[PDB]
């Protein structure tokens, strides 16, 4: 029998690894930014370090139902960018988190410490996370958020307009909102490992 | 590169939104 990546055992690890990695950053992006009230969160422990998750039901399983779609498409290394979009009461963007990420296109079969020095690494990147309002302007009442997925673009592309993964339907973003006129960068953190590159920066519109 | 796709189901409220399908 021939595997593909995503077959492998410590392929599907990773992606289960990093698609709550990513549940955890949008908890905290979300309760740092205020976009929903510091009341509904509470402090949890995650890697070692504190954290805020939402205790509203309904955002929750959002969050999971989007995120699980992400899943998938790390194992087979899909996966270019994830972007946490704030958008003001006028639908505009005010701050985009980007989350880039490179992983190898194969894993070992020894999967013998696999996670050894992962949680090092998601930990300093949720500690950045967690003090950016200290670099940031506040923003405007009434935000809401949006999540963006880039993927890479294979052989067969896929013409569809409504792209459904796990009974969730995705579309394509309009320009409206994503486009910022030359905003600010902010590096956040970039780290390298064997099973994973992230590099993690905030946009903010001018 | 393909994107950026997002979720055709915007996030929740704190209390649910108005009717409005299209």
């Amino acid at each position: 029998t021939t595997l593909t990546r995503q077959d492998l055992n410590s392929a599907q690890v990773v992606a289960d690894v990093l698609s709550e990695f990513l549940e955890v950053a949008v908890h905290l992006i979300l309760y740092v930014r205020e976009v929903y009230p510091v009341g509904i969160f509470q402090k949890r422990k995650k890697y070692n370090v504190p954290v805020q998750m939402s205790c509203h039901p309904e955002l929750n399983q959002y969050i999971q139902d989007t995120l699980h779609c992400v899943k998938p498409l790390l194992e087979k290394n899909d996966v270019e960018k994830v972007v946490v979009v704030i958008l003001d009461k006028e639908h505009r963007p005010v701050e985009k988190f980007v989350f880039e990420i490179t992983q190898p296109p194969l894993l070992s079969i020894n999967s013998d410490s696999l996670l050894s020095h992962v949680e090092q690494l998601l930990r300093a990147f949720i500690l950045k996370i967690s003090k950016v309002d200290k670099v940031l302007d506040h923003n405007p009442p009434g935000c809401t958020f949006t999540v963006l997925v880039h993927t890479r673009e294979a052989a067969t592309r896929n013409m569809e307009k409504i792209q459904v993964i796990k009974d969730f339907p995705w579309i394509l973003a309009d320009e409206q909102d994503v486009h910022m006129h030359d905003p600010r960068l902010i590096p956040l953190k970039t780290m390298t490992s064997d099973i994973l590159k992230m590099q993690l920066y905030v946009e903010e519109r001018a | 590169s393909s994107g950026p796709w997002k979720p055709a189901k915007p996030a929740p409220s704190v209390s649910p939104g108005p009717w409005k399908p299209i």
